[PDB]
């Protein structure tokens, strides 16, 4: 089936381990687990308690948070979208190779 | 060699050239008058034939004078680095980690993951009596094994390996020997690049900066992605299939993004290319009919790309008189080679002259290059238009020289690396003024002049004027627009002073859309969205005026590709058909990047 993450089209809720196919002549791609929040720190800590998420890093004003087992990331992606916070589904895998 | 004796630095009327009587190398490492790219005489590097004189990083006078590379940390961010290799492990410093095992010990585990061992000796290898001899022999190394097969490429470790962590911020010089191939569009606004964006950024333009390099791609002809390999078929124009500003990263300024250059003294047959490549590096072929890159390998004849398993022509491998051991390799090459050529010129200058901004390097690195292969040609796409006028136009420029006087090519960016010659103008370099980015100015296109029509007679052209006097180092692109048959789209750019730059050549590898309707029966790429190109053509020239985006549809005929299935073999042919439809130019932004003379 088709299924929409970050804005684009892939093939397969979305949770941890989660395998996805961006057509066949890409990489395999996983959900990592982690989402990508643009937000200051205060302000991801706060996204994160309150959304049954882990605050783990963050760098040049965006978070990594680490969804719990169990965590549908894409319901938690819609609603942050819907409060007006950017925030990326991380999906793994081999995308930079060695040349 | 050792009756290669130091010279003082001082000597009037060194010549300091190519083609120099003072030119040799002092050491007495055993395969380093193998390694061309050091010094290039003639000699084979253990394939059949040898290249081209002269044809190398020319930084013997570097040599012979003691620069190189004390106190410079670099990080090689790749599959892993044999951090106990006896020709590597004195110029290991702490903080290396393995990404896969949570270890310091970034070593690898598979016999063919040698890459980064390989890309770290051309920086590093140790000055000693094996082996061979590092560019900067003196600096220091950490590896990050972010390309393990078992890697999932996570953005922590990204951030960890590239300067965002206590153990890799202190590094000056970033080797990234990696790309990424793609065969639809991409944004560079995604958060996990703007973050990546954000942190080079810190890092390049802080005291003691950091310098991040760049591999352009291997694909001129081929590029594989997911367990595919895909090339044109066909008697096409010898436009790259892949164009270096295709890969979103390759455009975010902080990259100086580099070619690769053969011991013949032209573009290895495999190289990317594009507006967005600064210099030429040496990288080679194969190391089998002709020379690729003498290095460090994963140590033993069990491990790496010298190993009992996996012989090669080369003849420095499975060879117990020379390399017992196998330590060392004789086939590194690639863009992944011309970045630690790179990395290693960087390294260099940065110990000569401690003090000046990865700008500065920059400046020196671009003013100093050789302009190689001075008469290569530009590559012509001819069509027929609606109309049936016939046209014949540039698809990919050879040399030009911009209208601050500094010649550029897609092929070569400002040239072969020179390090002596850099070093002459670093010793009279005064410092760039303050980097000044200024704001991206969005041109929504509407109306009759948006139409992209196929097989135009001229450009749908929009316009934007930059009101700021500012000298030019770099500018960047942002471009949406519709259209049925990506690779159909020439994309330039023209400056007040009238110079031109192919931002995007036609016939590259955005296939995708044709790939999807093959395989899925549907299409999800409507176009581009805020696609992302860079151009180093307009170096040293004032940014105001108006600036002119061209696009243009040059083809309707048909054009196949050949995939090939890795695992199964199976060959397939991809057919290109011919956009239906006119396109549409969406909008576009600018970006200058430069300074205020
Ligand atoms: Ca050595
Ligand atoms: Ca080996
Ligand atoms: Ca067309």
């Amino acid at each position: 089936s088709t299924i929409e993450v970050n804005g684009q089209t892939y093939l397969i809720t979305l949770r941890r381990g989660d395998v996805l196919m961006q057509g066949a002549a890409s990489p395999e791609l996983t959900v990592s687990g982690t989402l990508l929040v643009e937000a200051d720190d205060a302000s991801a800590k706060a996204l994160a308690t309150r959304h049954g998420l882990n605050f783990k890093q963050s760098s040049g004003g965006i978070a990594l948070l680490e969804a719990k087992p169990g965590t549908d990331l894409n319901a938690i992606a819609t609603k942050l979208k819907s409060e007006g916070v950017n925030v990326q589904i991380e999906l793994s895998g081999a995308e930079q190779q060695p040349k | 060699n050792e009756g290669c004796a130091p010279l003082t630095g001082k000597e009037s009327g060194m010549d300091i050239g190519r083609s120099s009587t003072e030119r040799c190398l002092p050491g007495a490492n055993p395969l380093q008058d193998q390694q061309w790219y050091l010094l290039n005489s003639g000699q084979d590097g253990f394939s059949a034939r040898g290249g081209i004189a002269g044809n190398d990083l020319n930084l013997w006078w570097a040599h012979r004078t003691g620069v190189l590379g004390q106190g410079v940390n670099v990080a090689v961010v790749d599959d892993g680095l044999a951090i106990a290799h006896p020709d590597l492990a004195d110029n290991v410093r702490p903080g290396s980690k393995n990404v896969v095992t949570g270890s310091d010990d970034p070593t690898p585990t598979d016999p063919d993951t040698a890459h980064g061992t390989s890309v770290s000796g051309i920086i590093a290898a140790v000055d000693n009596a094996i082996g061979t001899k590092g560019i900067a022999p003196r600096a220091q190394l950490q590896g990050f094994n972010l390309l393990d097969d078992n890697s999932q490429q996570l953005q922590k470790d990204w951030l960890y390996a590239l300067g965002d962590s206590n153990a890799s911020r202190d590094n000056r010089v970033f080797n990234q020997s990696y790309g990424m191939s793609v065969v639809d569009p991409r944004s560079a606004n995604s958060l996990d690049q703007s973050q990546l964006d954000r942190l080079f950024e810190q890092q390049t333009l802080k005291a003691q900066g950091a310098a991040y390099i760049k591999a352009a791609g291997n694909g001129f002809n081929k590029i594989a992605a997911g367990g595919y390999v895909l090339n044109r078929t066909g008697n096409g124009p010898k436009l790259p299939f892949e164009n270096s500003n295709l890969d979103p990263s390759n455009s975010n300024f902080w990259n100086l993004v580099v070619s690769a250059l053969n011991a013949d003294g032209v573009r290895s047959s495999y190289s990317s290319v594009g507006s967005n490549i600064f210099l030429s590096a040496t990288g080679g072929e194969y190391g089998t009919d002709t020379p690729a890159m003498v290095t460090t390998d994963l140590p033993g004849c069990d491990m790496g790309y010298n190993r009992t398993d996996d012989p090669s022509t080369n003849r420095l491998h499975g060879n117990s008189q020379l390399d017992a051991s196998c330590d060392y390799n004789g086939v590194m090459n690639g863009t992944a080679s011309a970045t630690p050529s790179t990395s290693g010129a960087m390294a260099l200058l940065m110990s000569a002259y401690p003090d000046l901004s990865v700008r500065d390097l920059r400046d020196l690195l671009a003013r100093s290059a050789t302009r190689v292969d001075a008469k290569h040609q530009p590559v012509m796409v001819s069509y027929t238009s609606s109309t049936g006028k016939v046209r014949d136009v540039k698809g990919l420029e050879g040399w030009e020289r911009n209208a601050a006087g500094m010649w550029f090519s897609p092929t070569y960016g400002f040239g072969l690396i020179d390090v002596n010659k850099a070093l002459e103008l670093a010793a009279n370099h005064q410092p760039l003024p303050p980097l000044v980015q200024l704001p991206w100015q969005k041109i929504n296109v509407t109306g009759s002049a948006a139409a992209i029509a196929d097989v135009g007679n001229s450009p749908t052209s929009s316009t934007t004027r930059i009101a700021t006097p500012l000298t030019v180092e770099a500018v960047q692109v942002m471009v949406s627009l519709d259209h049925q048959r990506l690779p159909d789209l020439l994309i330039e750019l023209v400056s007040p002073a009238g110079t031109r730059s192919i931002l995007l050549s036609p016939f590259n590898s955005l296939v995708g859309q044709s790939l999807d309707q093959q395989q899925l029966g549907f299409v999800r790429t409507k176009g581009l969205r805020d696609m992302r190109m860079l151009s180093n053509k307009f170096y040293g020239e004032s940014a105001q005026g108006t600036w002119r985006l061209e696009v243009t549809d040059v083809a309707n005929g048909t054009r196949q590709v050949s995939l090939l299935n890795r695992e199964t073999r199976e060959r397939t042919t991809l057919t290109e058909r011919n956009n239906r439809q006119p396109g549409k130019l969406i909008s576009w932004s600018l970006r200058v990047l430069g300074h205020d003379a």
